[PDB]
RNA sequence: CCCCGGCGCGCCGGGCCCGGGUCUUCCCGGAGUCGGGUUGCUUGGGAAUGCAGCCCAAAGCGGGUGGUAAACUCCAUCUAA
RNA sequence: UCAGUAACGGCGAGUGAACAGGGAAGAGCCCAGCGCCGAAUCCCCGCCCCGCGGCGGGGCGCGGGAAAUGUGGCGUACGGA
C-alpha cells in the first residue's frame, strides 16, 4: 500500500537516497552473508 | 504365366506327379535344413565341406569402411585416362611423362597383373604391390605415394 | 546461494545431521497413508530443478510404494509352460518404483498433469517419492507462455505413457551405440520397422 | 630423401594445416571454482564424514594403505574412484595431524 | 530336404511376416503429394531459394569417402564469426548455423569462408519495411530482377587438380614405394616395444655403472 | 502382394519406340494394322505446324 | 447469387525503450543419481546391449564413451541424472 | 543401401543390428543453478470504458490472497554477466 504512494509522489516529485531496510529470505541473506554485507543475521528457530 | 505351368498338363492325371506309393506328404525328411548331422549327413558333407564347425577369430563391431581399398591391375592402368593422354606422351620429345592419380579414378591399391606400354608414367597411389612398382620401373615410370 | 548450500547438503545422506533426518522422516511418513497431500515440497532444491516453481497450480504428493521385486501372480506358483518360465521369485518389473510412484499419484489425481517426482526416504519396506502436479486448468498456468505446453491434451497423463524423466528410463532411450533397441523412437518402433517386409511396387 | 604422406606408418595421413581455436566452453564442465569449494568445505564442517570414510581413515592411521585401498574400492566401486578417495583422506588425516601439531 | 547340389538357404520366414508386409502402391501418390507440397512451398517463401538455407563444405568421413566432399548441416560459428555475421543473423538471411560443428584444419575453414563471402555477395536484400530502405538493403534496380533460385544454392562439386605430363627425376625413379611402405608399417608396429628395450636398455648398464 | 508391376530396360524400351516408329512408315504394315491409309499422300504424313494451334 | 476464410491498407488505446566490436573484472550447472557387486529379464551386443530389484555409494582439470576382463599412460569425444 | 552382413546360437535349427554413403524433410530452443534488480511477479473480487457464442484489453480500489521455504526481467554451456 506505502510503497504505491511512493511511487506516485515520485511521478509528482517528476512532474515538476534509499534508507537502510531489513533483508529477508535465506537466498538474499545467504548471499549477504558471503559477501560480508550482513552485520547481523537473524534465524528462525523452527 | 500359368497357362505354361505343369499344372494344366497334369489335369486328369491322379497324384499330380508326386506318385501313388510315396504320395505328397507334408514334410518328411523335417523342415528347413534340418539333419545335417543325421539322416541328412551326406547332402551336407557331400556338397558343403565346411559347413559345421567354427574357425578364426571373432572380431566385434566391424567397420567395412576401414577396410576400404578397391585395387586395379597395371593392364587396366592407362584407361583411367583419355586415349588422347596416352598417345600425346608417347609421341612428345621431351620426355615428359603423364601423371596417372588412381585415388582420383577411386582406387587404392596398384596390382601388377599385365604387362605396361612402353611409355613412362607417373602412378599415384595409397598402395602398391611389389611386382607393381617393378612393372611401373621398367617402363620408366615411378611410383608416388599419397596419404 | 541457499539452494547450492542445500543441493550439497543433501549429498552427504550418511552424514549424522542426514541420517537424523532421513530416520525421522521415514518414520512420520510411515503413520501416514499411501498416498498423501504434501503441503510444500519437502525438498525445496530438488523440487524445482525439476520444474517445479513455487506458484498456485502447482501441488506435490507424497506417495508410498513397497520395496521389492515382481512375484509372478499365478496360482499356487504353478506356470504351465516350459522350463524356462517357471520364475515365480526373483522376477523384476519393467519399471523403477518411482515410476509406480508417479503412476499412482497421476491416476488418482486424473484432473492434474504430473511433472515430475523425487526420493525422499526410505526403509527396508517402503520408498518415499513426492510427485510434482500441475493443475492444468488453473489461470497461473494457463496465462503463461512458458507452462502452456502441458496443458496441451497430447499431455494427459504423461506418467502412464513412460514421458516423465522417471517414466522414460526404463524406455531405453538415448543416442549411440548402446541404444540402438529404440531406433525409431521406441523398441516397438524399432521392432516394427524391422520386421516388416517391405515388397516395392517394383521388384 | 625423398618423402611422401602415406596411409600407413607413424605419421599417416592426409597433410593439412591444424588450426588453433579456444576450446568449446562446455569442455570445463567439472572445473573446480574457489566459491563451489568454499560451498563443500562449509559442508563438510557442518556434516563431517561417512561412516565408511572414518573406517578408511582408521585403516590409514595405521600405516595399513594397501588394505584401506581394497576397502574403499569394494565400498566406491572401481579403482580409480578409489585410489582418488584414499587420496582425500590421507590429506583430511595429514592435516589433522598439523592442525594438532599447531 | 536337399536334393544334389544347392545352395544351403536360411530365409527369415518363421515370423508372421503377413502380418506386417508393407506394400508400396501408394508410392505414385505419396510422390505427387511430396511434390505438390514442394511446389505450394516455393509459391510460399518466393523469392527465397525453393531449395532452402545455403549448407556448407564438409570432407565425409572413414577413408571410404574422406576424398569427397558434400553438404553439411550448417556453417560453424568460427566460420560465421571469420565471415563477420552474427550467428543470430545468420538464419535470416538464407544462411544455415551448426553450433556443434567444429573446424580443425584452417584450409577446410578458409573454403567455408570465402563460401559464405560469396553468398553474401550474391544477396538481394529486400528492405524490411518496402518503402523505407536501410543501411544493408539492395538497391531498388536490384530488386526488379530478384528471381527465386531453383536446386541446392551454390552447388557443392568434387573438383579435381589436374596435373600436366613432367619429365620423370632421377629422385623419383629412384623411390622404392613397397619398401617404403612396409618399412613404415613395420615402424609403426615396433615403435612401443623398442622404446620399451630402449628403457630398460639403459636402466641395465646404469646400474652396471653405478 | 501379387507382383503387379514389371521392370523393363531402358535400351529395350528405346528400342521397342524404334521399332514402333520404323514400321509405321511402311504402307504393308500400315496397312496391315487394319488403318485406311490407301489414299494418304505420303508415309510418313507430315503436316505442317499450322495444325498444333 | 449467398456464406466462411486468407492476404493487404489506415485509426484509437496500449507494451518495449531494446543493438554490435574490442578491452577489464567477474560466474558458471541437475545425488540414493552416477559408478560398483549380485540377481532376473532382455539384446546381435559376445568376462555381461538395455531395463529392473536388493546391497554398496561417488567426484569436480570431474564424469561418461572410445564393442575382450584388468593396471599404468597418453590421446579423442561429449557433458548424464 | 550397408546386409542376411559384424555378431548371437544344444555355434544345431535358427536369429541378426549399427557407422559411413545417397535421398524425403529440415528448426530450433527453455529452465533450475551462479548472480543483479526496493517482488520489479502472479491469482480472485467490486466499479468504469471497449469487446462480448475461444471471457479478453485498458483505468481505478489503505479491495483479498499466493509468493523471501523465492514470483518476474536479464541469462544456460554455441559460454554468460
Ligand atoms: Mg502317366
Ligand atoms: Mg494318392
Ligand atoms: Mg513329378
Ligand atoms: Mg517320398
Ligand atoms: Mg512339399
Ligand atoms: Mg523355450
Ligand atoms: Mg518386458
Ligand atoms: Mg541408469
Ligand atoms: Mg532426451
Ligand atoms: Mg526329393
Ligand atoms: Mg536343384
Ligand atoms: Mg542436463
Ligand atoms: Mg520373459
Ligand atoms: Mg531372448
Ligand atoms: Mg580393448
Ligand atoms: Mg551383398
Ligand atoms: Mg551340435
Ligand atoms: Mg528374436
Ligand atoms: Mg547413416
Ligand atoms: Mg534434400
Ligand atoms: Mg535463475
Ligand atoms: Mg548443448
Amino acid at each position: 500500500q506505502e510503497k504505491k504512494q511512493r511511487l506516485l509522489a515520485r511521478a509528482e516529485k517528476k512532474a515538476a537516497k534509499r534508507p537502510p531496510v531489513l533483508r529477508a529470505g535465506v537466498n538474499t541473506v545467504t548471499t549477504l552473508v558471503e559477501n560480508k554485507k550482513a552485520q547481523l543475521v537473524v534465524i528462525a528457530h523452527d | 504365366p500359368s497357362r505354361l505351368r505343369k499344372t494344366r498338363k497334369l489335369r486328369g492325371h491322379v497324384s499330380h506327379g508326386h506318385g501313388r506309393i510315396g504320395k505328397h506328404r507334408k514334410h518328411p525328411g523335417g523342415r528347413g535344413n534340418a539333419g545335417g548331422m543325421h539322416h541328412h549327413r551326406i547332402n551336407f558333407d557331400k556338397y558343403h565341406p565346411g559347413y559345421f564347425g567354427k574357425v578364426g577369430m571373432r572380431h566385434y563391431h566391424l567397420k567395412r569402411n576401414q577396410s576400404f581399398c578397391p585395387t586395379v591391375n597395371l593392364d587396366k592402368l592407362w584407361t583411367l585416362v583419355s586415349e588422347q593422354t596416352r598417345v600425346n606422351a608417347a609421341k612428345n620429345k621431351t620426355g615428359a611423362a603423364p601423371i596417372i592419380d588412381v585415388v582420383r579414378s577411386g582406387y587404392y591399391k596398384v596390382l601388377g597383373k599385365g604387362k605396361l606400354p612402353k611409355q613412362p608414367v607417373i602412378v599415384k597411389a595409397k598402395f602398391f604391390s611389389r611386382r607393381a612398382e617393378e612393372k611401373i620401373k621398367g617402363v620408366g615410370g615411378a611410383c608416388v605415394l599419397v596419404a | 546461494g541457499a539452494y547450492k548450500y542445500i543441493q550439497e547438503l543433501w549429498r552427504k545422506k550418511q552424514s549424522d545431521v542426514m541420517r537424523f533426518l532421513l530416520r525421522v522422516r521415514c518414520w512420520q511418513y510411515r503413520q501416514l497413508s499411501a498416498l498423501h497431500r504434501a503441503p510444500r515440497p519437502t525438498r525445496p532444491d530438488k523440487a524445482r530443478r525439476l520444474g517445479y516453481k513455487a506458484k498456485q497450480g502447482y501441488v506435490i504428493y507424497r506417495i508410498r510404494v513397497r520395496r521389492g521385486g515382481r512375484k509372478r501372480p499365478v496360482p499356487k506358483g504353478a506356470t504351465y509352460g516350459k522350463p524356462v518360465h517357471h520364475g515365480v521369485n526373483q522376477l523384476k518389473f519393467a519399471r523403477s518404483l518411482q515410476s509406480v510412484a508417479e503412476e499412482r499419484a497421476g491416476r488418482h489425481c486424473g484432473a492434474l498433469r504430473v511433472l515430475n517426482s523425487y526420493w525422499v526416504g526410505e526403509d527396508s519396506t517402503y520408498k518415499f517419492f513426492e510427485v510434482i502436479l500441475i493443475d492444468p486448468f488453473h489461470k497461473a498456468i494457463r496465462r503463461n507462455p512458458d507452462t502452456q505446453w502441458i496443458t496441451k491434451p497430447v499431455h494427459k497423463h504423461r506418467e502412464m505413457r513412460g514421458l516423465t524423466s522417471a517414466g522414460r528410463k526404463s524406455r531405453g532411450l538415448g543416442k549411440g551405440h548402446k541404444f540402438h533397441h529404440t531406433i525409431g523412437g521406441s523398441r516397438r518402433a524399432a521392432w516394427r520397422r524391422r520386421n516388416t517386409l517391405q515388397l516395392h511396387r517394383y521388384r | 630423401a625423398l618423402r611422401y604422406p602415406m596411409a600407413v606408418g607413424l605419421n599417416k595421413g592426409h597433410k593439412v594445416t591444424k588450426n588453433v581455436s579456444k576450446p568449446r566452453h562446455s569442455r570445463r564442465r567439472g572445473r573446480l571454482t574457489k566459491h563451489t569449494k568454499f560451498v563443500r568445505d562449509m559442508i563438510r564442517e557442518v556434516c563431517g564424514f561417512a561412516p565408511y570414510e572414518r573406517r578408511a581413515m582408521e585403516l590409514l592411521k595405521v600405516s595399513k594403505d594397501k588394505r584401506a585401498l581394497k576397502f574403499i574400492k569394494k565400498r566406491v566401486g572401481t579403482h580409480i574412484r578409489a585410489k582418488r578417495k584414499r587420496e582425500e583422506l590421507s590429506s583430511v588425516l595429514a592435516a589433522m595431524r598439523k592442525a594438532a601439531a599447531k | 530336404a536337399p536334393s544334389r547340389n544347392g545352395m544351403i538357404l536360411k530365409p527369415h520366414f518363421h515370423k508372421d511376416w503377413q502380418r506386417r508386409v508393407a506394400t508400396w502402391f501408394n508410392q505414385p501418390a505419396r510422390k505427387i503429394r511430396r511434390r505438390k507440397a514442394r511446389q505450394a512451398r516455393a509459391r510460399r517463401i518466393a523469392p527465397r531459394p525453393a531449395a532452402g538455407p545455403i549448407r556448407p563444405i564438409v570432407r565425409c568421413p572413414t577413408v571410404r569417402y574422406h576424398t569427397k566432399v558434400r553438404a553439411g548441416r550448417g556453417f560453424s560459428l568460427e566460420e560465421l564469426r571469420v565471415a563477420g555475421i552474427h550467428k543470430k543473423v545468420a538464419r535470416t538471411i538464407g544462411i544455415s548455423v551448426d553450433p556443434r560443428r567444429r573446424n580443425k584444419s584452417t584450409e577446410s575453414l578458409q573454403a567455408n569462408v570465402q563460401r559464405l563471402k560469396e553468398y553474401r555477395s550474391k544477396l538481394v536484400l529486400f528492405p524490411r519495411k518496402p518503402s523505407a530502405p536501410k543501411k544493408g538493403d539492395s538497391s531498388a534496380e536490384e530488386l526488379k530482377l530478384a528471381t527465386q533460385l531453383t536446386g541446392p544454392v551454390m552447388p557443392i562439386r568434387n573438383v579435381f587438380k589436374k596435373e600436366k605430363a613432367r619429365v620423370i627425376t632421377e629422385e623419383e625413379k629412384n623411390f622404392k614405394a613397397f619398401a617404403s611402405l612396409r618399412m613404415a608399417r613395420a615402424n609403426a608396429r615396433l615403435f612401443g616395444i623398442r622404446a620399451k628395450r630402449a628403457k630398460e636398455a639403459a636402466e641395465q648398464d646404469v646400474e652396471k655403472k653405478k | 502382394w501379387r507382383r503387379w508391376h514389371r521392370r523393363v530396360n531402358t535400351t529395350q524400351k528405346r528400342y521397342a519406340i524404334c521399332s514402333a516408329l520404323a514400321a509405321s512408315a511402311l504402307p504393308a504394315l500400315v496397312m496391315s494394322k487394319g488403318h485406311r491409309i490407301e489414299e494418304v499422300p505420303e508415309l510418313p504424313l507430315v503436316v505442317e505446324d499450322k495444325v498444333e494451334g
